[PDB]
C-alpha cells in the first residue's frame, strides 16, 4: 500500500529544509 | 468587508515594518529550561521570564552559524516580519536581543506541540480535521500575503496546536516581504511548488501550492510526493501527476487537483479572485470563517495538559550548555537585528 511504502520509507521524520 | 480589515492591518504592520523593535530584553531575564526543537543553525527552548512568571519559546541563534549557512538575510527577514505582523494564528515574537554569539527571538510558547507529532502518531486526520486546520491556514495566508508577505516553509512540523486545539504557525525563517517575484531555492523537498524547482522566478502562488500538499498530507497520512530522494520527489512534483486515496472525498479531490495546478494560469488562490476561489469551493462549504478566526468552532482534539511548562507534547532533544564568546561575533552582518 502506498501508506506502507511511506513508512518504510526513509522520510517520516522531521523533514530538513534546503537552503541552496 | 473583509477589504477593509485587511487594509487597517497593513497600516499596523507597515508602521512596525518601518520602524522595528530592537533589543527589548536580555538573556538572563530567563530561566532556560528544555529544548523544543532544532534547527541547522539553533534551537528553541522552553525558558521562563523570571519578572513575570510567563512561559516562553526562545529560539537562540548561532550567529556564525548563520553566516556559514547563507541565511544572513533571511534571519534579518524573519525577525523583521515576525516583529511587526499580529493575526490569531500566528505565534507571538514577544522580544528580540542578541550577544556576542547569539541572536535571540523570544517567541509565546505553544504547549500542544507540534502538528506533525500529532499527524504521525494518529496517522491521518479526518476530512473535518483537516478542514478545520487547512481554514487557518488559509486565513493565515490572505493576512500574510494581503501584507506583500510570502511565508515559504508550509508543513506540519513548522505548525503547532494551542491549549484550545488552534493551529500556531511558527518558522518564519523564510517568510520575505517582495511584491513582484523572487527566485530563492528554498523550503521542504515535499512542499516546493514546480516553479521554484524548475528556478522559474516565483511568487506567493507557492504558498498555495504547499497547502495543497498540506490538506493531502494531514487527510492521506502521507504527502502527494515522496521518495528517499530529494531528486525522485522533485521529479513527482514536476511530473504534474498526482494520485488520491481512494477515500478521499470527490470534493476534497476537486479542491486538490486546483491548487496542486502545476500550472500559475490555473492555480487556486492565484486567479483573479484570489483566495475567494479557495473560500468558496464545496469543500469548505461548511466552514464558517468568521467563527474560525474568531475561535468559536469546537476543535477536533485539544492537546493533554499536566500543570504549566509540561513538555509532554513535544520530542526530547539533547541538551547544549550555553556559551557566550568573550568577543562579538559577526557584528556588522546583525548590525539591524
Ligand atoms: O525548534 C524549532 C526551530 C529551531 C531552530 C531553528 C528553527 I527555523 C526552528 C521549530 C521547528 N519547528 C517547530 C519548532 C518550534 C517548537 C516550539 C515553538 C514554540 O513553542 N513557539 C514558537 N515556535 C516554536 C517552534
Amino acid at each position: 500500500t502506498t501508506y506502507a511504502d511511506f513508512i518504510a520509507s526513509g522520510r517520516t521524520g522531521r523533514r530538513n529544509a534546503i537552503h541552496d | 468587508s473583509v477589504k477593509e480589515f485587511l487594509a487597517k492591518a497593513k497600516e499596523d504592520f507597515l508602521k512596525k515594518w518601518e520602524s522595528p523593535a530592537q533589543n527589548t530584553a536580555h538573556l538572563d531575564q530567563f530561566e532556560r529550561i528544555k529544548t523544543l526543537g532544532t534547527g541547522s543553525f539553533g534551537r528553541v527552548m522552553l525558558v521562563k521570564h523570571k519578572e513575570t512568571g510567563n512561559h516562553y519559546a526562545m529560539k537562540i541563534l548561532d550567529k556564525q552559524k548563520v553566516v556559514k549557512l547563507k541565511q544572513i538575510e533571511h534571519t534579518l527577514n524573519e525577525k523583521r516580519i515576525l516583529q511587526a505582523v499580529n493575526f490569531p494564528f500566528l505565534v507571538k515574537l514577544e522580544f528580540s536581543f542578541k550577544d556576542n554569539s547569539n541572536l535571540y527571538m523570544v517567541m509565546e510558547y505553544v504547549p500542544g506541540g507540534e502538528m506533525f507529532s500529532h499527524l504521525r502518531r494518529i496517522g491521518r486526520f479526518s476530512e473535518p480535521h483537516a478542514r478545520f486546520y487547512a481554514a487557518q491556514i488559509v486565513l493565515t495566508f490572505e493576512y500574510l500575503h494581503s501584507l506583500d508577505l510570502i511565508y515559504r516553509d508550509l508543513k506540519p512540523e513548522n505548525l503547532l496546536i494551542d491549549q484550545q486545539g488552534y493551529i500556531q504557525v511558527t518558522d518564519f525563517g523564510f517568510a520575505k516581504r517582495v511584491k513582484g517575484r523572487t527566485w530563492t531555492l528554498c523550503g521542504t523537498p515535499e512542499y516546493l511548488a514546480p516553479e521554484i524547482i524548475l528556478s522559474k522566478g516565483y511568487n506567493k502562488a507557492v504558498d498555495w501550492w504547499a497547502l495543497g500538499v498540506l490538506i493531502y498530507e494531514m487527510a492521506a497520512g502521507y504527502p502527494p510526493f515522496f521518495a528517499d530522494q530529494p531528486i525522485q520527489i522533485y521529479e513527482k512534483i514536476v511530473s504534474g501527476k498526482v494520485r488520491f486515496p481512494s477515500h478521499f472525498s470527490s470534493d476534497l479531490k476537486d479542491l486538490l487537483r486546483n491548487l496542486l495546478q502545476v500550472d500559475l494560469t490555473k492555480r487556486f488562490g492565484n486567479l483573479k479572485n484570489g483566495v475567494n476561489d479557495i473560500k468558496n469551493h464545496k469543500w469548505f462549504a461548511t466552514t464558517d470563517w468568521i467563527a474560525i478566526y474568531q475561535r468559536k468552532v469546537e476543535a477536533p482534539f485539544i492537546p493533554k495538559f499536566k500543570g504549566p511548562g509540561d513538555t509532554s507534547n513535544f520530542d526530547d532533544y539533547e541538551e547544549e550548555e550555553i556559551r557566550v564568546s568573550i568577543n562579538e561575533k559577526c557584528g556588522k552582518e546583525f548590525s539591524e537585528f
